[PDB]
């Protein structure tokens, strides 16, 4: 009905305190947890009910530094959590060499993206260690891998490498003549993107390309205008009231957020339909606990409720911050990150 | 039911 | 080995086998995020796991631990890892990890970790035999499921097993004309094989999609296939394809065919046509049908197109 904000200012607030052990799953990606609920608060302007000091120093705990000998370069960045047992220790002595400790794309992207969102000033990242790392994890066709380990590989972790070089403000990260390669070639018959060559396209793997164009500078160079208004029609075909992320099937929430910010960045979101969409996404909100789920009357999570949020933002929700659709965090973290950028350039 | 993204 | 909800099941703490080795405890320091509480037993089986991985003790003992890691927790990538590290080790009889992931997989067919600890596994015995009928089951329970579609096209063209792939799509087809994942597929087999340059080929394919769309007209799915392996030849270049659609009109109409419509107008006038203005009245006559009453959710769009073909062909 109404947009329950102080309902979901509790929930992102529970989720930063406490999960029950039926959330295990998401043990090695507790950062991106994290990321879901500060920059869910960030966007309902409620960071004052949270330790900005002591989730700083939690998030540089997860910093994979390099050690003496600068041997474990190609490992650097953030870890998802302190699963593997390595002692506390907030970026302040080197690095406790260990045989299977290294980063992970998406954390070193939700770490920095947190820090940033928390008023930290990236101080203490050793920016050129993770750039390091970013470098070791690109494949020969342009895409990207998790973790120096092995993974498997595409669009998701082509559009984490974006984003972290975007806010290192550095991309030496990539090659990015590469990564444009991979993205064009991921584009479909039916021209939607899709997570790699001969896939289908899709809602999510769409964004992560247009949006990693968009944080190179790079959309109009990449794409012809023929080419754009083909992914711009089969963006805006993903509306059915709420936004679905591929031909035939049920609507999801998140998607509102996924396609929305695709459509946004190429400047059409204006034409969808506003009210059914806000509609959608409002039915799938626990009236009770708080945040949103993919369904109406389904469980929610912190995707969900974060996704969703944005999804509203994208139409000006009288209570929610403008979202930078690209970069994935308010525009006032955005701006604050354009602030910091200014002062390192001395 | 969830989302897996990761 | 002893499960962990048999009877007798047995703390590694209470092990004899593991009294040499220290347990090694997770800390999230002073202020702890978003922790996860866990049971007595789950903490047991992982403070075991970091001591072993802590030392890489490529053990048997620690390949046995792996599978109980792999039960409380199967989207820990760390733990597959090393699991893989302690295959090669111990030599382990790969044939048997390929039963153990099989069944693992089946119960949690949309986690990362087990697919790609399969492909590896693939890569490792060069053995695609049983990768399509495994993939086909999966399918069964969940005929959209993006990650057995991917596994299967690596599988395809890896070991380019490309015999049998259009009649499976066929069949598919025939389960659920509505699937976006196999339209998906069919494109993928005909591009990688015999292309559709071969104007056999291509007359096959339309004729093929024009069928599934006289069955059930309202498909976006098939409409995108249709015009897909037609766009870039060039929509206007196709003459009866144009009048075929416009018989079509009068009942299987549909926003997907005024959609057609509209864009093979717009071929038209992007290569200097005959009766210019008359072909641009015509599409934005269907541009203002398609906003006012056949697809209104995506009014302001359609005008926004209609717009953009005056100001571009006046
Ligand atoms: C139901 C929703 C599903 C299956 C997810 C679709 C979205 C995808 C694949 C996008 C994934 C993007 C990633 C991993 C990079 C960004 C990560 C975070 C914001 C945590
Ligand atoms: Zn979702």
């Amino acid at each position: 009905l109404d947009f329950l904000r102080d309902r979901h200012v509790r929930f992102f607030q529970r989720c930063l305190q406490v999960l029950p052990e039926r959330y295990s799953s998401l043990e090695t990606s507790r950062l991106t947890i994290a990321f879901f609920a500060l920059s869910g608060l960030d966007m309902l302007d409620s960071l004052d009910v949270v330790n900005k000091d002591d989730i700083i120093e939690w998030i540089y705990s997860l910093q994979v530094l390099p050690t003496e000998d600068r041997s474990n370069l190609d490992r650097c960045g953030f870890r998802g959590s302190s699963y593997l047992g390595i002692p506390f220790n907030p970026s302040k002595n080197p690095g406790t060499a260990h045989p299977y400790d290294s980063g992970h794309i998406a954390m070193t992207y939700t770490g920095l993206s947190c820090l940033i969102i928390l008023g930290d000033d990236l101080s203490r990242v050793d920016k050129e260690a993770c750039l390091a790392g970013l470098r070791a994890l690109q494949l020969e066709d342009g895409s990207f891998c998790a973790v120096p380990e092995g993974s498997e590989n595409d669009m998701r972790f082509v559009y984490c490498a974006s984003c972290i070089c975007y806010m290192l403000n550095n991309w030496s990260g990539m090659d990015m003549k590469k990564a444009i390669s991979y993205i064009r070639r991921s584009m479909s018959y039916d021209n939607g993107l899709a997570q790699g060559a001969g896939l289908e396209s899709h809602g999510g793997s769409t964004f992560c390309g247009i949006a990693s164009l968009c944080l190179m500078g790079k959309l109009e160079e990449v794409f012809s205008e023929k080419e754009l208004n083909r992914i711009k029609r089969w963006c805006i075909m993903r509306q059915q009231n709420g936004y679905h992320g591929r031909p035939n099937k049920p609507v999801d929430t998140c998607y509102s957020f996924w396609v929305g910010a695709t459509l946004k960045l190429l400047k059409i979101f204006q034409y969808t339909n506003f009210e059914k969409n806000r509609n959608y996404i409002l039915s799938t909100q626990d009236r009770l606990v708080g945040g949103f789920a993919k369904w109406p009357d389904s469980h929610p999570d912190a995707l969900h409720a974060y996704f969703g949020i944005c999804g509203l933002s994208l139409m000006e929700e009288s209570g929610i911050c403008k979202v930078h659709p690209a970069l994935n965090v308010s525009t006032r973290t955005s701006e604050r990150l354009r602030d910091l950028h200014q002062s390192w350039k001395t | 039911t969830k989302c897996v993204i990761l | 080995f002893l499960s962990l909800d048999s009877p007798t099941y047995v703390l590694y703490r209470d092990r004899a086998e593991w009294a040499d080795i220290d347990p090694v405890p997770q800390n999230d320091g002073p202020s702890p995020v978003v922790q996860i509480i866990y049971s007595e037993k789950f903490r047991d089986v992982y403070d075991y796991f970091r001591a072993v991985l802590q030392r890489d003790e490529r053990s048997e003992r620690a390949f046995k631990l792996t599978r109980d890691a792999i039960e409380l927790n199967a989207a820990n990538y760390t733990v597959w890892h090393f699991r893989r590290v302690l295959l090669r080790s111990l030599q382990k009889d790969l044939q048997e990890e390929m039963n153990y992931i099989i069944a693992i997989i089946e119960e949690q067919p949309k986690n990362y970790q087990v697919w790609h600890h399969r492909r590896v596994l693939v890569e490792w015995l060069k053995d695609p035999s049983q990768e399509l009928e495994f993939i086909a089951d999966i399918l069964n329970q969940d005929a959209k499921n993006y990650h057995a579609w991917q596994h299967r096209q690596w599988v395809i063209q890896e070991f380019r097993l490309w015999d049998n792939e259009l009649q499976y799509v066929d069949q598919l087809l025939k389960e659920d004309v509505r699937n976006n994942s196999v339209w998906n597929q069919r494109h993928f087999v005909i591009s990688n094989t015999t292309g559709y340059s071969d104007r056999a080929v291509l007359e096959r394919e339309v004729q093929y999609t024009l069928e599934m769309i006289k069955l059930v007209p309202h498909n976006e799915s098939a409409w995108n296939y249709l015009k897909g392996i037609l766009q870039d030849r060039g929509l206007s270049r196709y003459p009866n394809l144009l009048n075929q659609l416009l018989d079509l009109q009068p009942s299987h109409s549909s926003p997907y065919l005024i959609a057609f419509l509209v864009d093979i107008y717009e071929d038209m006038l992007e290569n200097q046509c005959d009766n210019k203005e008359d072909i641009l009245n015509k599409a934005l006559e269907l541009c203002e049908i398609l906003a006012k009453e056949k697809d209104t959710i995506r009014k302001e769009y359609w005008r926004y197109i209609g717009r953009s073909l005056q100001s571009k062909h006046s």
